């Protein structure tokens, strides 16, 4: 459901705003079942569509986002979907150097224990970030 | 003006007011509901208020943060006051708020000043009730009483003469 | 039904005190009450007697649980209002005023009561939520 | 006793219920009183 | 955020603050900067100004 929610479900609903509590609960899901640990990754896409379409908000969005980044992210098959959304979020013009710096350093730390497929993703991803925010050449 | 003439009554630009005017004395939309109340977005909240499903009403207010409930009560009074025809649906919202967050509402220093609009609003509907029952009874009896209570044959002389 | 209707008809002619009991018979149904008043109450005197009897009982106990007599009164007036006010008996008018006085109080009873009916509703529902 | 002018008494009953408070009220009794008022 | 003072309104001074949630709201300094008015827009507000 979450995989197809953003594309094949939201555009066809009459009042898609009803889905947020489902999505926010999805985005905030924490469970002892490891297979459920990927839920925030999938729920993120649908949540962003709602936020974009009606100017809707999720509290402490980046702080929650910093938490979701973990080694499991580098190995899930949904890694490509996540980073695509990361490009949009981290293209924001009101991002501090420290906020960007943390995403940089954590991702580089994760690349040490990452598949080359993930590494191939991160190395250009990081070049875009460092290029966007010149102060981070330190 | 003739001095014998009496001056006429004119209200002009005077402000009318009432004695009750105590101003100077899944499927849930909770997060949207909390969102609009905080930000005073009339457009956003009106969409939330458009739900007519009772189960949604309960679940949404069930999870709503109790402090935000109070401001919701105030705002429903205003929206009722402007549009009375929406009285029916909006009492339901005021009802489910009251029972769930009733414990919180007890632990509030003052209620009448912050909920004066509801009390005035709710009072007006009550003042109607005695009269409408009288109307219904009169309206009852009448319906009660009243519920209980060429060419084919034409012969044309002209056509006959013709044939 | 037919037997009670005939019995009530006979007692009305006989000026029996048992008229109340006949009206209090549980066999009466609302369609039958319409048929009796429309078909059998053809004389002003019989209409007066029933109205006097029923009004006196309701005046004595306006809060009686049994809805039969109120049903009789409500249908008596709707179908025979023109004949009822045609009655010029002073006692009939006096009985009317007494019935108004008791019922008038009952109307004053209701608005406070309806609040109390509500005021208990959340206490029950709130208790249910706590149980859950 | 009430379960077993009256508006002033009923008004008095309404006054009791608030003084009791929502906590002190006990479910078994409240069901009966809910029936009586209805 | 923008501020104007000594203008002909019944209020002596006004404080207008963009939200980035589509809302710009008026606050009155004399009453502890309390919410007195606001407007809604299609999208996030980045700049607000008054004469």
């Amino acid at each position: 459901i979450l995989l197809i929610l953003h594309k094949r479900i939201i555009p066809h609903f009459h009042t898609p705003t009803k889905l947020m509590d489902f999505l926010t609960d999805s985005y905030n899901l924490q469970s002892s079942n490891k297979n459920a640990g990927v839920v925030p990754i999938l729920a993120l896409n649908g949540l962003f569509e709602l936020m974009k379409r009606f100017n809707l908000e999720y509290p402490n969005f980046y702080m929650k986002l910093y938490q979701i980044i973990n080694p499991d992210l580098m190995h899930v098959k949904y890694r490509a979907r996540f980073f695509r959304l990361m490009d949009v979020f981290l293209s924001s013009t009101h991002l501090s150097a420290h906020l960007v710096a943390s995403f940089i350093k954590k991702l580089a730390r994760l690349t040490l224990e990452s598949p080359p497929s993930a590494i191939v993703t991160v190395i250009p991803f990081i070049y875009n970030l460092i290029r966007k925010h010149p102060n981070c050449m330190i | 003006k003739d001095l014998a003439s009496a001056t006429n009554y004119v209200e002009g630009n005077a402000r009318v007011t009432s004695g009750d005017n105590f101003k100077h004395v899944t499927g849930t939309v909770t997060v949207i509901l909390s969102q609009a109340l905080q930000s005073n977005d009339h457009s956003l909240l009106e969409t939330v208020l458009n739900n007519r499903d009772e189960r949604v009403i309960r679940d949404t207010i069930f999870r709503l943060k109790p402090a935000l409930a109070v401001i919701l009560l105030e705002r429903l009074a205003e929206r009722i006051a402007r549009q009375t025809h929406r009285q029916g649906p909006l009492n339901v919202w005021v009802k489910w708020c009251l029972i769930i967050h009733g414990g919180y509402l007890v632990s509030i220093p003052n209620l009448m000043s912050t909920l004066s609009s509801l009390h005035s609003t709710l009072k007006r509907r009550s003042d109607l009730l005695p009269r409408l029952l009288a109307l219904d009874a009169r309206l009852d009896c009448t319906i009660n009483k009243f519920k209980t209570l060429e060419d084919d044959v034409e012969y044309n002389e002209e056509l006959d003469d013709a044939g | 039904q037919v037997e009670i209707a005939n019995i009530l008809s006979s007692h009305l002619e006989a000026n029996s005190t048992e008229i109340l009991d006949d009206l209090m018979s549980g066999s009466w149904t609302e369609p039958e009450i319409k048929k009796f008043i429309l078909t059998k109450i053809n004389t002003v005197d019989h209409l007066s007697k029933i109205f006097l009897t029923i009004s006196k009982s309701i005046t004595q106990n306006p809060w009686n649980e049994e809805n039969l007599l109120p049903l009789w009164l409500k249908w008596l007036l709707t179908l025979k209002s023109g004949e009822l006010n045609s009655i010029k008996d002073k006692h009939t008018k006096k009985n009317c005023k007494h019935l108004k006085s008791a019922l008038r109080s009952s109307e004053e009873i209701l608005p406070v009561l309806l609040g109390i009916q509500g005021r208990l509703e959340m206490l029950r529902r709130q208790a249910k939520l706590r149980e859950d | 006793f009430i379960t077993s002018q009256s508006t002033q008494l009923f008004q008095l009953l309404s006054l009791v219920l608030d003084s009791i408070g929502l906590f002190s009220l006990e479910g078994a009794l409240l069901e009966n009183l809910t029936l009586y008022i209805d | 955020l923008d501020y104007v003072e000594n203008f002909d309104s019944p209020m002596q001074s006004a404080l207008i603050a963009s939200s980035l949630d589509g809302h710009v709201k008026v606050f009155d300094p004399l009453d502890n900067f309390q919410v007195k008015f606001g407007w809604k827009f299609s999208g996030p507000v980045l700049s607000c100004a008054v004469s």
